[PDB]
């Protein structure tokens, strides 16, 4: 679906960083950030910012409700 | 007054090999922080000397992660 190669758990490594070591909301309240960063990353095409993100991720390909939305 | 206790022009030295002259300002006045960083064959792995902070190791974690994206 996103031109990926067949095999991309083993071939490649993911170094991930985050600017925050701790939690600051507590729970991944980017899981869509995350799932954001890595396809672009993965799939070598850019992410556009301007337009933010939030949300929760579920193994099936699901966004669980987040928690907050006013603050987000 | 004597003898120079400081090199006239500091272009005068030598290149170094694991050295690079870095740039802070200590309260004390302004110095450059000479980091000095030795590659061993071995493990494979990250020895953290000198009273390495936090930040220091994860700017050290993603000079070695872009220097993986371009090795050759």
């Amino acid at each position: 679906d996103y031109g990926l190669p067949e095999d991309f758990y083993n071939k490649v490594d993911l170094h991930v960083h985050v600017p925050d070591g701790a939690t600051p909301k507590d729970g991944p309240s980017a899981g869509i950030t995350m799932a954001t960063a890595i396809a672009s990353a993965l799939s070598r095409r850019p992410a556009r910012m301007d337009i933010a993100m939030t949300g929760e991720v579920s193994l099936r390909g699901k966004v669980m409700p987040i928690g907050g939305v006013k603050e987000k | 007054l004597g003898i120079p206790r400081y090199r006239p022009d500091k272009a005068e030295t030598e290149p170094q090999v694991g050295t690079a002259q870095g740039l802070a300002w200590t309260p004390v006045g302004g110095t450059l922080l000479t980091i000095e960083v030795a590659a061993v064959p071995g493990s494979g792995k990250l020895s953290l000397t000198g009273q390495l902070g936090e930040v220091m190791k994860e700017s050290a974690q993603a000079a070695l992660t872009y220097l993986r994206a371009h090795t050759q």
